[PDB]
């Protein structure tokens, strides 16, 4: 039972977050 | 003083600023600006 | 001198870990790999 290493919490890129909020606005 | 009254009267009617205000207010009626909407825009 | 620079990055990563940033195992794992690479090529040229 080692230190089982956590998943790398990644900062989202500005293009993929802007296409996500483009999808969020386009669903609104 | 005839010529001073004539030329300053012509310069005075050149210095009326009513047309700039009326073209300005015409331009903002032609814009017709609305604030409201989603406060981020993409 | 090697012990000095690793003590400098030891107090630097203590200053990092006081400030509470994300993803410290990944980043200091990458940098520990980089210092392991540099110490490998230094030990290689030193044995030469």
């Amino acid at each position: 039972r080692k230190l089982v290493h956590d998943k790398e919490l990644a900062a989202e890129d500005e293009q993929v977050f802007l296409m996500k909020q483009q999808s969020l606005l386009a669903k609104q | 003083g005839q010529k001073l009254k004539q030329d300053g009267d012509s310069f005075r009617m050149k210095l009326n600023t009513q047309e700039i205000f009326d073209d300005w207010a015409r331009k903002v009626q032609q814009r017709n600006l609305g604030v409201s909407g989603r406060i981020f825009t993409i | 001198t090697f012990s000095e620079i690793l003590n400098r990055v030891q107090k630097a990563v203590d200053d990092l870990n006081l400030h509470s940033y994300s993803n410290l195992p990944i980043w200091v794992n990458k940098l520990d790999m980089e210092i392991e690479r540099i110490l490998g090529v230094r030990l290689q040229a030193g044995l030469r």
